[PDB]
């Protein structure tokens, strides 16, 4: 219940799937999807809501319900 | 113009896990 | 058969008195887990949706579901005959031409109750999937509602305008136009205050002001507001209540 959540980080083409406490800094887990990508962190941008997710802000205080998308995207200028 | 609700209801309707604690 | 009661005559008041600055005549589908309230506005492009869950009741009981169309002037009458701190009670059955309601001050053991005809309506018509929807964004329905109430001002009509990363609201007054332009945000002092954007596909569309100025009324009730529009599709106003969900379908305004 209110102990952790999951949550699916797709970049369009390939997905992963995570389980994290919904006070924990998403840092890791965009370093988690990044590494697994073989991709730079500081390559790629993820969205949520249309926000731009910050390394530093948790799920908790982003308003994250189960199983929530989150988008990573190329770092460019713009779609 | 405006246009009617319904002419327009009828118009538009015709495998990895990671984990972290 | 249909015995649906209110704890508080009031809070079927207030529900009735929100009809009643949009609408004439309300359907009540009634079925097993709640009653869903169903209007349309008398020019015929707007529609109102509100689903009294069943914990909203104090007790709930349907055998079986039963429409029953109202006129809002009728229901007013009766409600005025009624404290509105007893219990109010609906008692259909399963294929009602008319209702009862049932005032029961419980303090005093008086109990009140009037019929009431039932009427055909069309708004038995409202068979939407919901659809599905090009942009959804929600903001602070009050911050809504500012919105609203400055460019209604200045135009009959305002046109919403969704992209990657911006709603834009607008208005063109032959005395003055204005225009607003918000972003996504998040904050964690404020949480409840965020601005939240998904689009999937750029929008575009233009809806009758005063409607708009009817459908920001349900701010008062949720804090903050759901838009989904869709290209040619009429546009969700939705507002979470504890117990159910106020929506408006608005048509946009065809070029
Ligand atoms: C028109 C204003 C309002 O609040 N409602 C909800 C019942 C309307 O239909
Ligand atoms: C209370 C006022 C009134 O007109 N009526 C008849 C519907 C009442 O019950």
């Amino acid at each position: 219940p209110e102990t952790h959540i999951n949550l699916k980080v797709s970049d369009g083409s390939s997905e992963i799937f995570f389980k994290i406490k919904k006070t924990t800094p998403l840092r890791r887990l965009m370093e988690a999807f990044a590494k697994r990508q073989g991709k730079e962190m500081d390559s790629l941008r993820f969205l949520y809501d249309g926000i731009r997710i910050q390394a530093d802000q948790t799920p908790e205080d982003l308003d994250m319900e189960d199983n929530d998308i989150i988008e990573a995207h190329r770092e460019q200028i713009g779609g | 113009s405006q246009m009617d609700i319904f002419s327009q209801l009828s118009r538009a309707k015709k495998g990895e896990i990671i984990v972290i604690d | 058969m249909l015995e649906a009661k209110f704890e508080e005559a009031s809070l079927f008041k207030r529900i009735i008195d929100g009809f009643k600055d949009c609408v004439q005549l309300v359907n009540f589908q009634c079925k097993e887990d709640g009653i869903i309230a169903q209007a349309v506005d008398d020019s015929r492009v707007l529609l109102v949706s509100l689903e009294i869950g069943v914990e909203a009741f104090q007790e709930y009981r349907c055998d079986h579901p039963v429409t029953l169309g109202m006129d809002l002037t009728s229901l007013s009458k009766i409600l005025r005959c009624g404290n509105n701190t007893d219990t109010l009670t609906l008692i259909a059955d399963n294929t009602p031409d008319s209702i009862i309601l049932l005032f029961e001050d419980t303090k005093k053991d008086r109990i009140a109750e009037y019929s009431l005809k039932l009427m055909d309506i069309d708004a038995d018509f409202l068979g939407i999937e919901e659809l599905q929807y090009d942009s959804t964004l929600s903001l602070p329905s009050s911050e809504f509602s500012k919105i609203v109430r400055d460019l209604s001002q200045l135009s009959d009509s305002i046109n919403i305008m969704i992209t990657k990363e911006t709603i834009k609201f607008v208005a063109d007054g032959d005395i003055g136009s204005g225009s607003v332009i918000i972003k996504p945000f998040v904050d964690m002092e404020h949480p409840e205050t965020s601005i939240k954007l998904e689009m999937d596909q750029p929008v575009d569309l233009t809806f009758g002001a005063k409607y708009l100025l009817d459908i920001i009324k349900g701010s008062s009730l949720s804090d903050r507001v759901g838009i989904r529009l869709s290209s040619e599709a009429p546009a969700l106003f939705q507002f979470d209540l504890k117990s159910g969900f106020l929506q408006f379908f608005l048509a946009p305004k065809f070029n």
